[PDB]
């Protein structure tokens, strides 16, 4: 359920999970469905991160 | 049963009469090899086929440069009957950054850094 | 295949290029359709490409006849009288552009 | 829905058209012709290697024929033209031996002269200088 | 006349095979090339101790590139422009 | 020593035949597309690859291995200098080859596949073959 | 914001969406395999 420019969200996620992983995450960007798929488990980490931005 | 071969160490012991025959110098051994496969890996054991791949000798008559070190020499002594070994000579020295585009490996084993394609004026 | 097909010796038309080069291609006839997906590549070729192509080759007369048809075709007529008919049914702009240029080079 | 083949005629004519020049029933019967058209196509692919091989063999015979008219053998001509840095293939020499008889005789004289120079150099021990035509142009 | 029992080159009674003059020369030519290979393998530039550890960094970095390519395998991105570009099949003139 | 000056006499005589134009049609052997062509003026040669050149363009064939006439012949070692011979050709026709059948078949193995290829071709016409008096 | 709007204004210049110009999502419908041809015909797996 990602709306608007999804590619901006990927850059923020890449710049956010890189320190935790030590390397650039591998992500799939589906513009049609408006969903971001990220390799690896980041459920608890991203849920807290999205609450910070007020989503 | 047919198995691998343990080549005696005495085989790889150059005599003084060999240094005056092949032009090599035991005191100053060459730094790099020029290995070229001249025989088919077909009808040869599988371990010889694998070593050919490890040395990057897939295509025949394609010169390859390797380091004259015991570990690399160990692999060469296994397929020494399928390749031609020549020392790499540097009459002009090691190629620099400005001479990368002007290199040419002649059949004599020498790598020139100035390939002018021009008859000698001498 | 050779035995099952005819053959000819290498030759040109009136010794082309001996004194001057003459473009042997003489005429192009395009039959595109206003409606029909088969001419989608051909319609784009007519809108932007054939105009600039006619600029480069002034000696070739190009006819664009827009009529209903299921298979768009390009007909090339040459000075020696041979007529070559080709179909551009469902081809991209680049494939049509290369094909037309090939017809220009042939004798 | 029942689907039947309606264009089977066009599927068999694309094979029979390659067999029209054959002999017997294998030019009009699809069952017989298909086994012959396939072999004809296979022979077509494998004959591309023979054509290249046969052309070179034909050239060698023509080169050999012209060399004997000048009292030379084929190994004596090809071998001694290499040592003069004259890189002419069999195609050119065969054409020269047919359309340029005077030019071929000049090459035969050059090869014969170079052949004689090697024999003279083989008799000596290197003290005498090399032959005039035995010099090699070096490229750097 | 001159039948060889069974197959030619197999069995107890095989067709004799003889070595020609050029066959000997070809083998001698092969031996000379390999005899020279034994010479150039007898003069190592460095010993076993000196060689050790001289390429550990390059080998370690080379495998990390293989790991990066192996762990980067993922389905390609799906763009919304490509899905909409299929509607161009019905583009026509007015 | 005696033959060295004898060569100069022959070369000067042949060089003297070029300034006065005492020669007719010239045949030149050129190396193009990995092939040696025995070409003369106003003839055609078929080349089995594309030169990326528009038809009608006039080019020069740099590699000439042999230039011959009715009475004199010059040999390159292995190539003649650019100051001694100049061969120019013209691109007149660029077309695809006739369909070539590439079929492979193996008996009793259900191995059968057919391929048709059309290699690009280029036709060049030799316009002129001129030499210059630079032997001496 | 920009992503939602870019997906609608671009659709205006495209031809009319109809029953003809529709297609399934790529990769969502595998082609069916039939025991025909050289690849799948000699013994049909
Ligand atoms: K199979
Ligand atoms: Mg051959
Ligand atoms: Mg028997
Ligand atoms: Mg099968
Ligand atoms: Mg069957």
């Amino acid at each position: 359920k990602v709306e608007g420019d999804i590619w901006a969200l990927q850059k923020d996620v890449e710049d956010f999970l890189s320190p935790l992983l030590g390397k650039t995450p591998v992500t799939q960007v589906n513009e049609v469905t408006g969903t971001l798929r990220i390799k690896g488990y980041f459920d608890q980490e991203l849920k807290a991160w999205l609450l910070e931005k007020g989503f | 049963k047919f198995t691998r071969s343990r080549i005696p160490e005495k085989v790889f012991q150059a005599s003084p009469e060999d240094h005056e025959k092949y032009g090599g110098d035991p005191q100053n051994p060459h730094k790099l090899h020029i290995v070229t496969r001249i025989k088919s890996t077909r009808r040869r054991p599988y371990w010889e086929k694998d070593i050919i791949k490890m040395l990057g000798l897939e295509k025949a008559h394609t010169p390859q440069v390797h380091k004259n070190i015991p570990s690399v020499n160990a692999k060469l002594k296994v397929v020494k009957h399928l390749i031609r070994i020549k020392p790499l000579k540097l009459p002009q020295g090691l190629p620099a950054e400005e001479n990368m585009s002007n290199t040419c490996l002649k059949s004599t084993g020498e790598l020139v850094v100035q390939w002018h394609l021009k008859p000698v004026e001498q | 295949t050779a035995r099952g097909t005819p053959s000819r010796f290498l030759a040109s038309v009136l010794h082309n290029g001996l004194g001057r080069y003459v473009q042997q291609l003489q005429r192009l006839s395009f039959s595109v359709s206003r409606d029909g997906a088969s001419s989608r590549g051909a319609r784009e070729f007519v809108e932007r490409e054939v105009i600039d192509f006619a600029r480069r080759n002034p000696g070739v007369v190009i006819y664009v006849n827009s009529r209903p048809c299921c298979v768009p075709r390009v007909v090339a007529e040459y000075l020696n009288g041979a007529v070559r008919e080709e179909s551009i049914h469902c081809k991209s702009v680049e494939e049509i552009s290369t094909l037309v240029q090939k017809l220009a080079d042939q004798s | 829905l029942r689907n039947r083949v309606t264009d089977r005629y066009f599927r068999i004519q694309e094979v029979l058209k390659h067999a029209r020049h054959f002999r017997g029933r294998k030019n009009r019967c699809y069952r017989l012709a298909v086994r012959t058209v396939i072999r004809a196509f296979v022979k077509c692919t494998k004959a591309r290697y023979l054509k290249k091989k046969n052309m070179r063999t034909l050239w060698i015979n023509r080169i050999t024929a012209a060399s004997q008219e000048h009292g030379l053998k084929y190994p004596a001509l090809i071998g001694n033209l290499v040592k003069c840095q004259v890189e002419l293939n069999r195609k050119v020499l065969a054409d020269l031996a047919i359309y340029e008889p005077k030019t071929f005789k000049s090459l035969a004289a050059l090869a014969s002269r170079r052949r004689h120079e090697g024999f003279a150099a083989a008799l000596g021990d290197g003290k005498e200088p090399e032959g005039i035509f035995s010099r090699v142009v070096q490229y750097h | 006349r001159g039948r060889i029992p069974g197959r030619q080159w197999i069995g107890k009674h095989r067709r004799p095979r003889f070595v020609s003059l050029r066959a000997k020369q070809n083998m001698i030519r092969r031996l000379e090339i390999e005899a020279e290979n034994h010479y150039w393998l007898s003069m190592p530039y460095m010993t076993r101790e000196q060689e050790r550890g001289h390429a550990a960094v390059r080998r370690r970095e080379a495998f990390e590139a293989i790991k990066a390519a192996a762990t980067s395998k993922f389905p390609p991105h799906r763009f919304i422009a490509d899905q909409l570009d299929h509607l161009n099949v019905t583009k026509k003139w007015s | 020593v005696e033959e060295t000056r004898h060569h100069a006499e022959v070369v000067k005589k042949v060089n003297e035949m070029i300034v006065t134009g005492q020669y007719g049609r010239l045949f030149a052997v050129v190396h193009f597309a990995s092939r040696q062509w025995k070409v003369t003026s106003e003839d055609l040669i078929l080349i089995g690859n594309e030169l990326d050149l528009a038809c009608g363009e006039r080019i020069r064939l740099e590699k000439v291995l042999l230039v011959g006439a009715d009475n004199f012949t010059l040999l390159g070692k292995p190539l003649l200098g650019k100051d001694l011979v100049r061969v120019e050709a013209t691109v007149i026709e660029k077309t695809e080859s006739w369909p070539r059948i590439i079929m492979r078949f193996r008996k009793r193995k259900n191995f059968k596949k057919k391929r048709i290829v059309t290699t690009p071709q280029t036709v060049l016409r030799i316009n002129s073959i001129e030499i210059a008096p630079c032997l001496l | 914001q920009g992503g939602g709007a870019r997906a609608l204004d671009l659709l205006r210049g495209l031809p009319r969406v109809s029953l003809a110009n529709l297609k399934p999502n790529p990769g969502s419908k595998k082609p069916e395999r039939r025991p025909r041809g050289r690849r799948r015909g000699r013994k049909c797996g």
